Formats: structure tokens, sequence, C-alpha cells
């Protein structure tokens, strides 16, 4: 689990 | 300073609340560190990593009760 994409 | 009293939470170590994150999401979270100095709490969202921790001050409105 991330918070940013790219 | 002394942390302001709002109904449903407690300003202490520990203590769990409901807390929004900078995606505007809520979690319930916890009251890792408070920084009395200048009236802001370092929240973690549960089951996010610590990097994802958050300082939020106390009389934010990005804190709510955890039901």
């Amino acid at each position: 689990r991330s918070k940013s994409d790219g | 300073h002394m942390p302001p009293n709002r109904p449903g939470i407690t300003f202490e170590i520990g203590a769990r609340l409901e807390a929004l994150d900078y995606l505007q999401k809520w979690y319930p979270s916890r009251i890792e560190k408070i920084d009395y100095e200048e009236g802001k709490m370092l929240v973690h969202f549960e089951r996010w990593s610590h990097r994802y921790d958050e300082w939020i001050y106390w009389d934010s409105n990005r804190l709510r009760p955890l039901e």
C-alpha cells in the first residue's frame, strides 16, 4: 500500500 | 501548552481517534507524539507504514472521535 502513483 | 478539551477525543500518547490523511481519507489512528510547543501531534494511521504518519494541529478538524 502506497499513497502516490508515479 | 495544554491541549484543548474536545468531546470524544483524549489528547494523550496512544489514544485512538479517526484522522484524515492528506488524501482526505479517514482512518482509525493513534497519537504517537505530542509537540506541546507548537500544539501539533504525530498521528499514525493504523495498518499503514510509519512513513505515512502525519503531523496535525490538535485543534484541527482532520481529527474526530473513533466510535
